[PDB]
């Protein structure tokens, strides 16, 4: 099927530049018209760029036009944007996206999005989060919940797994909460009693920005 | 720099009604598209040029509209409507979106399955002490957390976060975090964290 895979997202100081890249298969990109689009920390949608199959035409919204320049370079199936002279206001997940393509009588908007790469404009430096395990502190139930706190990181977003993603059901990460300038996160997970601590339960954390990892092992108190 | 307004931002349905979502636009515009966006994944395509669906979305959804007034409408609503629907236009430039409508689905009352968690030993080695309680899979969202420290309720330096509701079985769970420093927890003995709405369920923890 059709995949997009945006990389490249980062913080970046306040009048910096960053170029974001997207990877694209399953469908011939060449014949294809690409544009770029965000989502603001508001979850507001906002159109970025656009870009004519072959690269010779470009478009921009006024508010990032002189400052963004959507590219691509079709023998490496990619897309780019290079992004310069960066505000506050551009401070959001950056999508890939198809399109949008006139055709068939039909009018195709930008389609098939990727699902992002984060891009963060402040001056505060960047911190990683402390992961602690969130184990019960008494067993009287036969579901077993465990938790994973990811505190004090900047900035957004951070990734988080059970058992290095094997484990998938029974779970929930919450959105983080923002405290005295720093993010702090937790997801929790239920499993059969007879599983844990009989078993091994790891919540993963990885805070690319930071370039942090974390495989924190729950083990019961 | 068409405006798209999409009121009310919140709907409420019930499972296999019929329920409509619309659009205004401060300019005529020749077409209407319409997005989707699922809980921590990027918006989907759900109508092109105001009535056609896209390639595997249900025929349940269907969109008509002209000049500055469209809609979108599910024949019957399912749980795995529960998403945020996004208008948009690219007649014009700059292309735009409208604001949003969140559409959140009926279901009986239930009682989270709470858990509260003591600070790690790890964290307070570092001199924090974080408490953590966990309401999962409720109805409705709004709920209330109240922390009681030695009987008492303690207010300031709590975080609450709730998820979006679930698309299987529409509940929402919330995460409520509690922060003290080391001294002030190891100052204390009894926590607990309660759960109520219109009773409660209460879990709590002795330090010692």
């Amino acid at each position: 099927e059709v995949k997009l895979v945006e990389s490249g997202g980062g913080l970046v100081q306040p009048g910096g530049s960053l170029k974001l890249s997207c990877a694209a298969s399953g469908f011939t990109f060449s014949t294809y018209t690409m544009s770029w689009a965000r989502q603001t920390p508001e979850k507001k949608l906002e159109w970025v760029a656009y870009i004519s199959k072959g690269g010779g035409s470009t478009y921009y919204p006024d508010t990032v036009k002189g400052r963004f320049t959507i590219s691509r370079d079709n023998a490496k199936n990619t897309l780019y944007l290079q992004m310069s002279s960066l505000k506050s206001e551009d401070t959001a997940l950056y999508y890939c996206a198809r399109g949008a393509m006139f055709g068939n009588d039909f009018k195709y908007p930008m389609d098939r999005w990727g699902q992002g790469t984060s891009v963060t404009v402040s001056s505060a430096a960047t911190t990683p989060p402390s992961v602690y395990p969130l184990a019960p502190g008494s067993q009287t139930n036969s579901m077993v919940t465990l938790g994973c706190l990811v505190k004090g990181y900047f900035p957004e977003p951070v990734t988080v797994t059970w058992n290095s993603g094997s484990l998938s059901s029974g779970v929930h990460t919450f959105p983080a909460v923002l405290k005295s300038d720093l993010y702090t996160l937790s997801s929790s997970v239920t499993v059969p009693s007879s599983v844990w601590p009989s078993e091994t339960v790891t919540c993963n954390v990885a805070h690319p920005a930071s370039s942090t990892t974390v495989d924190k092992k729950i083990v019961p108190r | 720099d068409i405006v798209l307004t999409q009121s009310p931002a919140i709907m409420s349905a019930s499972l296999g009604s019929s329920v409509t979502l619309t659009c205004s636009a401060s300019s005529s515009v020749s077409y209407m598209h319409w997005y989707q966006q699922k809980s921590g994944t990027s918006p989907v395509l759900l109508i092109y040029t105001t009535s056609n669906l896209a390639s595997g979305v249900p025929s349940r959804f269907s969109g008509s509209g002209s000049g500055t007034f469209y809609s979108l409408t599910i024949s019957s609503v399912e749980a795995s409507d529960a998403a945020d629907y996004y208008c948009h236009q690219w007649s014009s430039y700059p292309w735009t979106f409208g604001g949003g409508t969140k559409l959140e689905i009926k279901r009986a009352d239930a009682a989270p399955t709470v858990s509260i968690f003591p600070p790690s030993s790890e964290q307070l080695t570092s001199g924090g002490a974080s408490v953590v309680c966990f309401l999962n899979n409720f109805y409705p969202k709004s709920i209330n957390s109240k922390w009681k420290i030695d009987g008492s309720e303690r207010q300031n330096g709590v975080l609450n976060s709730w998820t979006d509701q679930d698309s299987k079985d529409s509940t929402y769970s919330m995460s409520s975090t509690l922060t003290l420093t080391k001294n002030e927890y190891e100052r204390h003995n009894s926590y607990t964290c309660e759960a109520t709405h219109k009773s409660p369920i209460v879990k709590s923890f002795n330090r010692s």
